[PDB]
C-alpha cells in the first residue's frame, strides 16, 4: 500500500 | 511571520536518507520530525532510527505502511527513540530490539491535526504554516506521481479526490517564486531524487485538501525547550 522508492 | 522560511538550512534537518525497497515514509517523516524538535530543543541534532519504528511501532505495519503519529506516541510510552547508528536500517521487518537500547532521544508529548469539512483552506493554510514554524511537521500524502517528479513547484498532477495515503513527507519550510507559494517537503528517497531529495509542493491550490491531500493529517513530536 505505502510507496516505495 | 516571514514570508518564507526554510529549516533545512537551520542546521536542525539531518541528511536525505533512503528507504529502499519498503514502504517506510511514515517512519522516515517521524524520525525526521523528531530530529528537528530535538535539535531546535536542545541543539544537538542527531540521527534516529527508523529501524525501531517499523520493528516496534505494533499499531503501524512495518514495511507494507504505517502511520507517523502512532510513531510519536510509541516514543512517549517507550522512553524515547534509539539513535540511526545504534540501530541501523535494514528496510525490511524485523524484531522489536527497543528493550536493547541504552540511549535515547525523548519527546515530551506530540500532536494530530485532521482537517474537517467545517474548516476552510485558508484556515488550513494558516495553521499549517503555524504549526512548520515552530517546527518541521509530517504529513500524509498520495505519492502517485513521485516516481515522476524531478524538479520545480509540483501542482498535484495527476492526484484526485479520493487521495490515497500511501506515503508520508517532512514539511520543513515554505517559499515563493514567481507569485507561486509552496511548501519545502523533505522527502526520503535519495539526495538524487527531486531537488536534492526534496520536493517543492505548491500551496493554496484552492482545495481544502490541498495537494494530493496533504493539508489532511498533520502530526508534530512536541518538545519543550531546554533551559
Ligand atoms: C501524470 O501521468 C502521466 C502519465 O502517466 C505522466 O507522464 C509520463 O511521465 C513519464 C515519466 O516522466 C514518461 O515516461 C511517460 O512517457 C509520460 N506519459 C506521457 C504519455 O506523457 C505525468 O508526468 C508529467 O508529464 C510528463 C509528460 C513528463 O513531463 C513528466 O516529467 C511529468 O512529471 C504525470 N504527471 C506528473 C507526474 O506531474
Amino acid at each position: 500500500k505505502a510507496s516505495v522508492g | 511571520a516571514p514570508e518564507s522560511w526554510d529549516w533545512s538550512k537551520k542546521g536542525v534537518i539531518t541528511k536525505v536518507k533512503f528507504q529502499g525497497q519498503c514502504g517506510s515514509g511514515w517512519a522516515f517523516s517521524a524520525t525526521g520530525a523528531i530530529e528537528a524538535a530535538h535539535a531546535i530543543a536542545t541543539g544537538n541534532l542527531v540521527s534516529l532510527s527508523e529501524q525501531e519504528l517499523i520493528d516496534c511501532v505494533d499499531e503501524s505495519e512495518g514495511c507494507y505502511n504505517g502511520w507517523h503519529y502512532q510513531s510519536f506516541e510509541w516514543v512517549v510510552k517507550h522512553g524515547g527513540i534509539a539513535s540511526e547508528a545504534d540501530y541501523p536500517y535494514k528496510a525490511r521487518d524485523g524484531k522489536c530490539k527497543a528493550n536493547e537500547i541504552q540511549d535515547k532521544v525523548t519527546i515530551d508529548n506530540y500532536g494530530v491535526q485532521i482537517l474537517s469539512n467545517e474548516s476552510t483552506e485558508s484556515e488550513a493554510e494558516s495553521s499549517l504554516q503555524s504549526f512548520v514554524l515552530e517546527q518541521p511537521i509530517s504529513v500524509s500524502i498520495d505519492a502517485k506521481d513521485f516516481h515522476f517528479y524531478s524538479g520545480g513547484i509540483y501542482d498535484g498532477g495527476n492526484c484526485s479526490s479520493p487521495y490515497g495515503i500511501n506515503h508520508f513527507v517532512l514539511i520543513v519550510g515554505y517559499g515563493s517564486e514567481d507569485g507561486v507559494d509552496y511548501w519545502i517537503a523533505k522527502n526520503s528517497w535519495g539526495e538524487d531524487w527531486g531537488i536534492d531529495g526534496y520536493i517543492r509542493i505548491q500551496r493554496n491550490t484552492g482545495n481544502l485538501l490541498g495537494v494530493c491531500g496533504m493539508n489532511y493529517f498533520a502530526s508534530y513530536p512536541i518538545i519543550e525547550k531546554s533551559e
